[PDB]
RNA sequence: UAUACAAAAUUGUUAAGUGCUGAUUUAACCAAUAAAAAUAUAAAUAAUUUUACCAUUAGGUA
């Protein structure tokens, strides 16, 4: 028995099998760097939010100025992006 | 079939009965019906004859 | 000590002596009560009793309130005693209570063979369940085996003492074989209904209510 | 369903090699064949000569 | 209308007022519930001497029938000792 | 009571902390709760802490006293939500309060002869008493100490 | 719109039918889900190698000679095929044979890489958690395909359905945990399919999180649908989970898009998802009848959708089965079609189908606004017993309910007298208070119908009870006193009423009055006219028009004492202020009757998942604690077994 | 050769700490679990299941 990051308590194999390389801050940096910290939960954040996690959550784009509601399992397994960003790619190009 | 439960069962029996005649009663004579014959009888077969 | 956590559970003030004194309450009497302002002016005789005699008659409010004592109290206090609030053994006790309001004697009957079944049958859904989370419990397994065939037991001697409440209960919680012959090799010898021989319950079925038996 | 009906057919033929009784040692079998990797091995292809 | 009253327990009425538990002794309940239905208006009370429920009960010994009194239900739940 | 937290939290900014109690207070009245008292210790002086969102070995914190009446379907959500909370360094769980602790280990015969009402309807302050207050307090409160206390300055 | 739908999409796939054939003749008007899969299985089992594998035991002669020789002394290893065994019994108690220890998971972690997952769930012992056992096929590094995802999904949701209704959040916390997990294990392949999201679907309704099933998974399968075309077509299951969860949540609407969906992708629904269909039409029509009462689609349309609805049960050519007349019967009692209930009551019993006792309460229930059918009642209940069936607390609720609505009473009191006293059950108090209604609002009343009430009452008050409803009890038992003359019945109530500390109601006074008034037969007189006018002085109870009307009446019948006809000037003046201050003179109000469905009925049992087959086969693994050396020992047998044995006594 | 009778508990939960992949040791609250068919004569009232770094392993160097 381990605490995520002493936060989530979960079982030591299970932990050491699935959670500990699925977090979102751990597994993709660059994806939790645009974690939306006032969105969201204060209970919610990459260090323990996992890959699949199929609820939709905050986001705030890093390219441009634009938050939006995406679930991470989308973002990063599915293959996601800023509504914005797309849209302006589509008229630019 | 246990043999040592004869005489609870015969007790509880007799209890039954006396409860049904006290209760229930006989609600009238019924006619008597004439005895049928009875296939199943004892010894060896017999002949058609 | 289960029976008095049993008795505790289903009357109301058994633990209460005659000198409203609790063993508890000689030792620690500090933990045991406090000091209030407000004197109990609105509470007075209960005229509402006869319908509470035991803890069965009130399973709405958590420690079985009756709801005539909530009046001069705030939706906040009714609130934190609702239903939701009421804890596991608490929930329990309500489904039990339900039960036994089903198929009760009497005001105190809780020894009635439907409630028994009832009982054994609510003890071995919760063991099944426990057991579902914790498959690693020797000691759950083997009180659920003795349950089973204690309940086992209890369903045996309801069907052949009462059916009706026997089969409206298989109808109701769709549990049709509860009562199977585990083995050919023993069925087919007649050691499942020489049971029922022996177990004192063969002649008892009142043949004229459900049947002719000329 | 293939492999599994495979794995049972083995088991009944250890079953039925339980027959022969307790297996001989190892010398009555590395006596039994003479037999040598060049000719275990020339049956597929000739390997050239090591250089 | 019928209840089968199954097992001598329940052939002599036990009150099972013990929650969930019908092997549990109570022979010192019921002759508690005897001594408070006995009556304490000329009120004799019963003495200690064991009882037959039943006059032609006494035994045919005169001697013998010195020692015992006739109650009428009281005279149930007699004795100190427990089952050992 | 029927439930009790105490929470040691890094003494962060008024916003962050009153950002955190609301977010703890909004979960737990819309998972169907109520709160007897929630109340501020301040910061204080612990023995040893280390924190987990920072991982920096300080001894500086804030303690928090928190009341619930909340059933254990969403008792179980309002304590994941608060062990998994950044700020909430240390969060422990009273629910011994209903109930006496050890009863059964103290004894058979007060295993039964409790009466849960009494400490179910008393606050958490007067089921764990504070080193400050006293029974002369309690006894002070039922005496009439406003017409009394008149003369406490008298020499 | 339903049928219409039907048609069209039937038409439509004609045509296509007949477009792919030119281009490339009966054809089915839609697609069957199911027959590739029962072909499927049909050809495994046909299968010569599933033939030889699942093949009798070799008999002697076929095993050889006689005995003796090794290997060829017993029949080989037989396999089984738990689903369709070629034997009986598969298990067995024997002292050498014993295999049910042979049957736990441990035993198939080494065949875990053939095994299917399916068929270990449903056949297996001692089970670990299904989170345990999603890690345990994962550290055996198997390619799990959706089929295995899907099974271990629905042993969770077996273990979330069988937990209680507060207990469910940790195992739906388990079923999205293991739901990430086989999401994010790219080695060994892993794939998450249609089945398995609506086993995910299926969980989310039987935990009862519609904003947690709807919008996440039932919208994951859609977008991975619409992502990958054909590699994700969704299934008759994935929508049958769909109107699981909405029947679960409540939604209507959402089912009904769903089911409209399913008709138009041109594919044959499931009898469950009709089912289904029916009961969010009811719940529909029910809610539709709360406004409608408390005075937004027609309530003919609803009819009509619902009638289509059933039309196209058997346009697909699907079998009813009870759980559908159930359906049908509660949609139509909630479209107020007691015809149809009847028709479709008939056409059930016609061919096969085993009648439940609820689709005798939804008989029951569908004809309360109806007259004339008291015969048809009883024949229902005398029926029940040659069905298997036995009447309960619910059924004679309903009856009673009927009774009351209809007012006939001697129907209640034949119910009572030939049917209830036999089952000897506890009454509830909406029972009671039903029999007393009817029996008091019955045209010429009897003393018999006085005396099964107070029965009743005693057998209630003898038994216990959660609800309160002893004040309408015992007004309407004094409405049925006053009605029969029973001056001395009416007035011995009042000292129950105050045993149960109820305060006393001026309807009951007036029902005393009017018992004294018509009571000039049996007993009362004008002490007693006086002695009950005293209390609405002493008791501080407001007079009332009924209180006028019952008094004058005893005035008439008895005489005129002046304490009387003072209290008559100043009721009468009392009347006139209260006129005056209001428009309308006040009249006790009659006691509601209870029409509620019979599936709010107050159920008096909660759930019992239990299962048979589980228990005899000693799954989870139960343990006896068997007797030891005790059976077994016999002492020696040298000798015969004498009194006081060999050596009777000793000394040491 | 024949005979001589030679429930201070378990599971789970949580906290600390050593290890540094499994692992891994102790303590505490809380949750679940103690009795409940007929009969002692009734000749088998009874089930077929479960459980730091080296050196040698306690010696050094760090
Ligand atoms: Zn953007």
């Amino acid at each position: 028995h381990i605490r995520i990051a002493n936060r989530k308590r979960v079982e030591m194999f299970v932990a050491k099998r699935f959670h500990l390389p699925t977090r979102l801050a751990t597994a993709a940096p660059d994806i939790a760097a645009e974690w939306h910290d006032e969105l969201n939960p204060m209970h919610m954040y990459p260090a323990i939010i996992g890959i699949g996690h199929v609820q939709p959550v905050w986001w705030k784009c890093a390219i441009c100025s634009h938050s939006y509601q995406m679930s991470v399992e989308k973002r990063v397994v599915r293959g996601g992006g800023c509504p914005q960003c797309v849209v302006n790619g589509k008229r630019a190009v | 079939l246990k043999a040592g439960l004869l005489g609870h069962y015969q007790q509880e029996a007799f209890e039954a009965r006396k409860r049904f005649e006290e209760s229930t009663t006989y609600p009238g004579p019924i006619r008597a019906a004439t005895p049928g014959d009875t296939r199943f009888y004892s010894g060896s077969l017999e002949s058609i004859l | 000590p289960v029976q008095k956590k049993r008795q505790e559970q289903m009357l109301y003030g058994v633990n209460i002596p005659e000198t409203r004194q609790m063993k508890f309450e000689e030792q620690h009497p500090l933990l045991a009560g406090a000091l209030r302002k407000l004197e109990g002016q609105p509470k007075g005789f209960p005229f509402w009793y006869r319908k509470y005699p035991t803890r069965r008659h009130a399973y709405e409010y958590r420690f079985s309130i009756p709801v005539e004592m909530l009046d001069g109290y705030n939706d906040d206090v009714k609130k934190a005693l609702s239903k939701g609030m009421m804890s596991i053994q608490e929930k329990q006790f309500a489904q039990e209570a339900m039960y036994m309001e089903r198929y009760a004697e009497h005001d105190f009957d809780t020894t009635s063979p439907a409630v028994l079944a009832v009982k054994r049958a609510l003890k071995c859904r919760v063991l099944r369940n426990h057991l579902l989370t914790n498959p690693h419990n020797n000691i759950i397994k083997t009180v659920l085996a003795n349950t089973e065939r204690k309940l086992n037991h209890a369903l045996r001697r309801l069907r052949k003492v009462d059916f009706k409440k026997y089969w409206e209960i298989i109808r109701d919680h769709d549990v049709q074989d509860i009562l199977q012959p585990p083995n050919l090799v023993t069925y087919r010898q007649g050691s499942y209904w020489k049971y029922d021989w022996n177990a004192g319950l063969a002649i008892s079925t009142n043949l004229a209510d459900v049947m002719d038996p000329r | 369903t293939q492999e599994k009906l495979a794995a049972a057919i083995q088991e009944h033929v250890q079953d039925a090699y339980r027959f022969s009784g307790p297996t001989p040692d190892q010398p009555r079998n590395r006596l039994a064949d003479p037999v040598t990797f060049e000719d275990a091995n020339n049956m597929i292809a000739p390997n050239a000569p090591a250089a | 209308g019928h209840r089968l009253l199954h097992g001598k327990r329940e052939r002599e009425g036990s009150l099972f007022a013990v929650a969930n538990d019908v092997k549990r002794d109570e022979r010192l309940l019921r002759q508690q519930l005897n001594a408070l239905l006995e009556e304490e208006v000329p009120q004799t009370p019963l003495v200690d001497l064991p009882g037959v429920e039943r006059r032609r009960d006494l035994p045919a010994d005169p001697i013998t029938r010195l020692f015992f009194q006739h109650k009428g239900d009281h005279a149930l739940y007699y004795g100190t000792y427990d089952k050992p | 009571v029927f439930y009790s937290f105490v929470l040691v939290m890094k003494p962060r900014q008024r916003r962050f902390t009153s950002q955190a109690l609301r977010e703890i207070g909004v979960a737990v009245y819309s998972n169907g709760g109520l709160i007897r008292s929630i109340t501020n210790e301040g910061i204080m002086r612990p023995y040893s802490r280390f924190r987990d969102a920072d991982n920096t070995p300080l001894t500086y914190a804030r303690y928090i006293i928190l009341q619930l009446d909340m059933g254990e379907e969403e008792m179980g959500k309002v304590d994941k939500i608060i062990r998994e909370h950044q700020d909430v360094l240390m969060a422990l769980k009273l629910n011994n309060l209903e109930r006496p602790v050890g009863i059964r280990s103290g004894n058979k015969e007060l295993q039964a002869a409790y009466f849960p009402l009494d400490t179910f309807t008393r606050l958490e302050e007067e089921i764990n008493w504070s080193p400050q207050t006293s029974a002369d307090i309690y006894t002070q409160l039922e005496m009439n100490w406003k017409e009394f206390s008149r003369t406490r300055w008298s020499s | 719109r339903l049928a219409a739908a039907a048609v069209k999409a039937a038409e439509w796939y004609a045509a296509e039918n007949r477009r792919k054939q030119k281009g490339g003749c009966t054809a089915p008007l839609w697609f069957d889900d199911t027959e590739q899969n029962l072909l499927a299985r049909e050809q495994h089992v046909r299968s010569p190698a599933y033939r030889e594998l699942h093949r009798p035991a070799l008999t002697n002669a076929a095993m050889g000679l006689y005995g003796g020789e090794p290997g060829f002394e017993k029949a080989h290893r037989v396999w089984v095929d738990p689903d369709r065994p070629h034997i009986k019994h598969i298990y067995n108690q024997t002292a050498l044979a014993r295999n049910l220890r042979y049957a736990r998971y441990g035993y198939f972690k080494r065949d875990m890489h053939l095994l299917d997952v399916d068929k270990l769930v449903r056949h297996a012992r001692l089970l670990p958690t299904p989170g345990r056992l999603l890690t345990d096929f994962l550290y055996q590094r198997v390619p799990l395909p959706d089929k295995s995802c899907a099974a271990l999904i629905r042993y969770q949701r077996q273990q979330i359905e069988m937990l209680e209704v507060w207990g469910r959040h940790a195992s739906f916390q388990c079923a999205v945990e293991m739901f990430e997990r086989m999401i994010v294990t790219n080695i060994p392949p892993v794939e998450v399919g249609v089945e398995t999201h609506g086993e995910m679907v299926l969980c989310a309704a039987a935990c009862g999180k519609w904003e947690e099933g709807w919008n996440v998974y039932a919208n994951r399968a859609r977008e991975l649908e619409k992502e990958s075309p054909e590699s994700f077509i969704l299934n008759t299951f994935f929508f049958d989970a769909l109107l699981t969860l909405c029947v679960a949540a409540g939604r209507v609407s959402e089912g009904i898009d769903t089911l409209e969906e399913v008709i138009k992708r041109n594919l044959r629904p499931r009898g469950t998802m009709l089912n289904k269909a029916m009961i969010l039409y009811s719940i529909l029509g029910e809610q539709m009848s709360k406004h409608e009462a408390s005075r937004l689609c027609e309530p003919e349309e609803v009819e009509k959708m619902g009638l289509e609805v059933w039309s196209l049960f058997d346009f697909y050519q699907l079998p009813r089965t009870t759980a559908s007349i159930e359906a049908y019967m509660r949609m139509c009692c909630a479209f107020n079609k007691p015809t149809l209930v009847l028709k479709a009551q008939g056409f059930a019993d016609a061919s096969d189908i085993r009648l439940s006792i609820e689709c005798f309460h939804w008989l029951v229930y569908a004809i309360r606004g109806v007259a004339g059918f008291g015969d048809y009642v009883m024949d229902v209940l005398s029926q029940l017993r040659p069905r298997g069936l036995t009447p309960d607390f619910v059924l004679f609720t309903l009856s009673f309910m009927y009774c009351a609505l209809q007012r006939d009473g001697e129907l209640a009191l034949a119910i009572f007298d030939q049917h209830f006293v036999h089952q000897n059950m506890n009454p509830t108090p909406e029972m009671v208070l039903l029999f007393i209604q009817a029996c008091s609002n019955c045209e010429e009343p009897t003393a018999v119908m006085l005396e099964r009430s107070e029965t009743l009452i005693k057998r209630l008050e003898a038994v216990g009870s959660s609800v309160d409803l002893i004040s309408p009890i015992y007004d309407q038992f004094l409405e049925l006193c006053a009605h029969l003359g029973a001056v001395a019945s009416g007035f011995s109530a009042l000292k129950r009423i105050v045993g149960f500390g109820k305060p006393l109601t001026t309807r009951m006074i007036n029902s005393l009055l009017l018992a004294n008034s018509n009571a000039i037969s049996s007993n009362g007189s004008l002490s007693m006219t006086e002695e009950l006018v005293g209390f609405f002085t002493l008791l501080k109870i407001r007079p009332n028009a009924d209180t006028e009307i019952c008094v004058n009446l005893c005035r008439d019948a008895f005489g005129e004492s002046p304490v009387v006809n003072d209290f008559i000037k100043v009721i009468g003046e009392s009347l006139q202020g209260d006129s005056e201050k209001g428009e309308a003179p006040q009249y006790d109000e009659d006691i509601p009757v209870i029409q509620v469905p019979p599936h709010e009925l107050r159920q008096l049992r909660t759930e019992w998942k239990l299962s048979p087959r589980d228990i005899v086969l000693r799954r989870f693994g139960q343990h006896t604690k068997p007797p030891g050396k005790a059976a077994l020992d016999v002492g020696s047998m040298r000798g015969s077994v004498i009194p006081f044995g060999r050596s009777p006594g000793e000394q040491l």
